[PDB]
């Protein structure tokens, strides 16, 4: 991806993670566990819903036979009818093979998108009470059981609480 | 102690290509090209008139296996490799244009030309036309000379599209056999057929001679047609060889036409059509049939074209 | 204390679409697809023609509507639905591409065939071409027998394009109302008309029988033409019914042919016309005409289609 | 946005921006005050109209009459060239629709890429001397005057000159 | 003390065009528009017919310049400017939709009609079919009255087709310089010509008149055809004027035609042709010829479209 | 582009990097020094060719010829051909500048990315014993030898070794 956190700097994915698409997984005194973000999922299902909304549909564009299959129209016109039918199939075969090769990438890259700003947000939420490990980890030094975990991933975590504890204990 | 952000993966991804990647395997996938056929003509909802062995063209001019389709009326119609439009052998000058014509009709109306005789027969006949003993096309009539060898006189007839739509007229040029068969049913010399409108002129003299024989017959019949707009007038000046119209055919309204080797079926609804069947979607593409007609996903040439509806799969 | 990065809003964005979503609103917009139809053939800086009465093909041929068009000069061609090219009825074979073929002509230049005659009358006139009295087509000559019934001398009539571009010519074949008329014009018999260049061979036997009454006439007459090349021979060998081509044709060299119900705007310029005016325009679409000609913007079935021209709008 | 800062971590734009597109807005012992910036503005300006200049215009390709609305064409020749031309419009109607979606992607996402630029250059600028707050704004802690403001605009900050006070003020 | 992050760069980038800019320079890029034709029909591997003198039309009826293209076989089929299809003057009707037929062919294969006659001569030549001394069309045969004047006899003549594939017949009509010339080799009346299959009817009436001389003669040949189907019988009926097929035709397989005005070379090789010679490359478009057939990169206008293959270049 | 780094807060590229696309210049007590990086080089060259392999190839799609270029075809089945063709020609050369110019602008924002990504991985990499300088440049502040550059360039650099120095050194 661009954005270099899914296949990127986070080393992996989570088969474990079955109630959403990105997630935190914690450790502190009380033992580990895991849990989907809604918000981050949400904003990836519903641009990737849009988007077949907009593909999967068929025009309500009428066309008729101007060839026939049982008794053979004169062989000049046929021709070139023929040669237009085929160079129409030659440009929806490009349009549709563009098409898909330039939605995936876009797919991919909105997804890797999402995991770096959800990343960010938490970045941005623990402050100087955490530093990031690199494989897509934040070491908290102040002691977070799971209530501190709770609120670090509902948005309601007090970084001033514990700056004090983490700031002495870098 | 920490918390660690992470997204989730599968065991079994599916591939799909991008534009730096080819075969790139994503957690999930969906197909935007269409494969699946249903083999019936799928009619829910829709006059529909199968054809059988009637031939399109055959509606107009009527021979036996056409009786039940001289008047019809449709949103669908479907011609089948069995129809066939004459009874005693000929042909249409201009038939594809009239079959396109006809196709999107919406299915045909008749009424008489007024046409009435003196002078000559008005009831000519074969045994390849069969209604229980020999006949012809319902909506001709073969004008021959009073008896046999017998000069058919110089004659003129005009019919006045009165209606607010165009007519729909045909005729017909008898080509004997033979020189002598072409005297004896309409007296000797080179007969002359002119035909004219306000916006259309042609003139035709027949051709005997020897063709191969085409449901026991070695003669030909010439059909011709043109549309007659409302108001306008078409006169048939004829010295022999001409095969009268006895109606006008008038256009319904709209209709599409398809040709097709399946059955009917008035359980699925479809607007894409083909002669193997119904394609029915919502995709964008097919690699079905390149010449499936109405309303239709685009036809290309991949088999396949996934499309990923999901983030890159990334397995320990 | 501290300071904080922003960005710019508006109380009323405007909506567009995008891959991922439809309606989002955003700071500014602006249209791609063009709705703004001009009602008027914007010719500003163009040699104009308006055919007006006369009908394109009768710029060949000259009835009395298209005297001030026998040998005009164009950029812009424009068509009008109440042009005819006709004053004696009758119509031209192959005619659309004859239009074709002069729309892009830049217009005509015509020269002398440089025929002569002897033996026969060459002043043949009707009511159906009035120019103060009974005339003719001014391109053509309606050749005759001498007197009532008398034969028409079978003739032959050559002429050598000598010029550098290829030549166009016209005839035409008569068909009387009737066989005593044609009789009483040309004399009896079976008549031929035989027309060869080294690129071009065909013949034509006439038809007399009655046609319906347009502009008086139950005749009608037969255009024909063709294109005789740099240093090519075209020979004429009739036997009667025969309207004999005055002059030849030159195109001068290119132009654009238009059809058009509105009037010419010397005020405007534009170079994309269709029936109803100029759309002009710097879009590259546009869902006014699909059948617009000259330079144009893609016609498009949208009404429209806005381009972002600024980021996501995002109000408190 | 694929940046998450415009409809992202910034929580909404400022009406009272009349004079740019990217701006900062300030607060210190002074008061309280707002300004546009020139270069985010400018960039994200000459490439949206570098967009328009590629897309506002039609070919010089001339196309002629084929058929006739007067007096109409032959039937088969006729039906080729109505079923070639809706064929024609059905592949630019797909391209118009296409070529409009993919740009606002692009638009939507160079505006959202041009905000995070500048609120990284001035993350860097600021160095130990300020901390995030994660909607958009940087806590500065030692204390900054309009001049302080305006060097961090007009990018001319020295930070080694407050580096004392900060640190100490952490 | 520290380490600094970079990139790579150039002194000469290459400019490119983006969504958003013109020109911007990067370090490197590569075309995808076509320029370079070769000048040649690059041949190599593949069975090619290069037809020279003789047009691909005359390879069916055989003037004697297509005397050794009578029974070819080819993959790849060229046509010159200075192909001739005839060697008495005349010319085929439908002859576009025979030249396609016979490009995609893989060549021809002969086979007698099986034709015999009596009471009339066979061996009519011509100076305009030289084969040191006069000759004719190798495959037809110019059928005659025994003697000057005498009436030829109405003749029945059929041909069935008992072969797999559908046969290829040609046959000719005469038109003498004059109807002296033409009573004197068939004797006089108006003679008559049918010509009826199973799917197919159409009759002949000769017209002779004086034509310029082309090849030292006045006269011409309507040369005709027709495909006959497996089981299907072709039957002529003919009364003089007539030219006799003396052998059918059946196509070989497939093959591809083109038209080209330089040579030969099976030192390359190539699947996209055009006059001008073959182009030879793996990029998508080009820009040499809208015509080119085969399998060929997308003709577009532009003369050159650079892919950026590297970063944007940004030097000190 | 979209990422900020390439024409961005790089002032500019190095000419002497002969041996890759990015990589690593360092100052030192022993002086001087330049590498290139095999990892983000490999990444884009990778992504790039995939995309010529894509690009660069024309269909088996045959077409035969039409039309007559040594004796004309009719007027009006010429004409109907021409408008054809013409219309082709108009959608092909829209679809290769569309193509193009979309293909360029990702080719160019796939370079940024690229060099955003190693960017960020060397910041993680170095936690609290650097900062940035903000024109792609890391001070570090404990003293750091050919082996300490060559631990960062191959990322087997251990932060905890030098953590104490850097930090008493801020
Ligand atoms: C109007 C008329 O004359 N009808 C005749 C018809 C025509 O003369 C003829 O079709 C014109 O070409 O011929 C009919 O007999 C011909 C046909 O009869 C079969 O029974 C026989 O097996 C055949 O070999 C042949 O003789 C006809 O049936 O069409 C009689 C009809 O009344
Ligand atoms: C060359 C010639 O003979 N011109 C005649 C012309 C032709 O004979 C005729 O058009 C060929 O079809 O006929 C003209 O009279 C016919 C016409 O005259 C009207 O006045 C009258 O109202 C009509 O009913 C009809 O009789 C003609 O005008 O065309 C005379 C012309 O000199
Ligand atoms: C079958 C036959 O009659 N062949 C004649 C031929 C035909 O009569 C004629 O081509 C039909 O149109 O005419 C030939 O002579 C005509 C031709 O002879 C030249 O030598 C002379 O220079 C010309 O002016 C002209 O007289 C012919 O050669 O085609 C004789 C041939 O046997
Ligand atoms: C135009 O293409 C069609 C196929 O799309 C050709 O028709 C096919 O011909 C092959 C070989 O003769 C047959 O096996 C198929 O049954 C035909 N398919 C259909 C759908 O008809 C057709 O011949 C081509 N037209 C011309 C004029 O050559
Ligand atoms: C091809 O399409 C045109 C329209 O694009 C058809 O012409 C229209 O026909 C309708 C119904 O008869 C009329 O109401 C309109 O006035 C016509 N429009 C124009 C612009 O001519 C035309 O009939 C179609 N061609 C064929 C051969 O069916
Ligand atoms: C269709 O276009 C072709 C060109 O693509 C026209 O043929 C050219 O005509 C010009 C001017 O007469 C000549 O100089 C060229 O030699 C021709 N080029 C080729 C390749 O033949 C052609 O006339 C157009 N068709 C019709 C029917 O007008
Ligand atoms: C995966 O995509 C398919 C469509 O091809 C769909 O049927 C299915 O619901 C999707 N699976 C999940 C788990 O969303
Ligand atoms: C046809 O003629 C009738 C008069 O009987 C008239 O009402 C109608 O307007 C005419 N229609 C046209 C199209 O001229
Ligand atoms: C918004 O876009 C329109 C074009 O549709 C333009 O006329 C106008 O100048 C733009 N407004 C501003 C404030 O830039
Ligand atoms: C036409 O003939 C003249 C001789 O009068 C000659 O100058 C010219 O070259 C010829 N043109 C062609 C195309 O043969
Ligand atoms: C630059 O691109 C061209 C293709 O146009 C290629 O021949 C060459 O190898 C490339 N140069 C480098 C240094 O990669
Ligand atoms: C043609 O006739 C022969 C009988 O001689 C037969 O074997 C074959 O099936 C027939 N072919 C067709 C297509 O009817």
């Amino acid at each position: 991806g661009l954005f270099g956190a899914i296949a990127g700097f986070i080393e992996n994915g989570w088969e474990g993670l079955i109630d959403g698409w990105y997630g935190f997984r914690h450790q502190n005194a009380q033992g580990e566990g895991t849990a989907a973000d809604y918000k981050s999922t949400q904003s990836a299902i519903d641009q990737i819903t849009g988007k077949l909304n907009r593909l999967i549909e068929k025009t309500n564009q009428q066309f008729e036979l101007i060839d026939n299959e049982f008794t053979e129209v004169e062989k000049q016109i046929g021709n070139v009818i023929n040669w237009t039918r085929d160079s129409m199939t030659e440009v929806w075969s490009y349009n549709a093979e563009l098409l898909v090769a330039m939605e995936n990438q876009h797919t991919i890259d909105l997804a890797d998108s999402e995991m770096n700003k959800l990343y960010e947000r938490v970045k941005r939420q623990l402050r100087e009470n955490a530093e990031e490990d690199g494989t897509g980890c934040f070491e908290i030094f102040h002691k977070c059981d799971d209530d501190c975990m709770a609120s670090i991933r509902n948005n309601t975590y007090d970084h001033s609480r514990y700056r004090e504890e983490a700031m002495q204990n870098r | 102690d920490k918390i660690c952000l992470g997204h989730h993966a599968v065991s079994n991804g599916t591939k799909v290509n991008t534009l730096t990647e080819r075969g790139v395997e994503v957690v999930n996938a969906t197909e935007t090209v269409e494969r699946t056929n249903v083999p019936r003509i799928c009619s829910k909802g829709k006059r529909t008139v199968d054809l059988g062995q009637c031939g399109l063209l055959g509606t107009i001019t009527g021979p036996p296996q056409c009786d039940q389709f001289l008047e019809f009326s449709a949103d669908l119609i479907i011609e089948r490799r069995e129809g066939s439009d004459v009874c005693y052998p000929g042909k249409f000058v201009n038939e594809e244009a009239l079959r396109q014509i006809l196709r999107e009709s919406g299915g045909i109306d008749k009424e008489t030309m007024g046409f009435t005789y003196s002078g000559i027969r008005t009831n000519g006949a074969t045994s390849a036309c069969r209604r229980s003993g020999s006949s012809f096309y319902a909506e001709m009539k073969w004008l021959l000379s009073n008896t046999d060898n017998a000069a058919f006189p110089q004659m003129t007839k005009s019919y006045k599209n009165t209606r607010k739509d165009p007519a729909l007229i045909i005729w017909g040029i008898h080509h004997s056999g033979s020189t002598t068969e072409q005297t004896k049913l309409y007296g000797s010399g080179n007969k002359l057929i002119t035909v004219g409108s306000s916006n259309y002129q042609q003139s035709f003299v027949p051709s005997p001679g020897a063709r191969p024989q085409v449901n026991g017959q070695s003669g030909r019949i010439d059909f011709h047609w043109l549309m007659l707009n409302p108001n306008d007038t078409v006169t048939f000046s004829f010295n022999g060889a001409f095969i009268a119209p006895d109606r006008a055919s008038f256009l319904r309204g709209k209709s599409m036409g398809i040709q097709s080797s399946v059955q009917v079926d008035a359980n699925c609804e479809g607007d894409c059509y083909h002669s193997g069947g119904t394609i029915i979607s919502n995709l964008p593409f097919q690699n079905i049939n390149s010449r499936a007609v109405g309303k239709c996903p685009r036809y290309v040439k991949q088999e396949s074209l996934m499309l990923a509806t999901g983030m890159k799969n990334v397995p320990e």
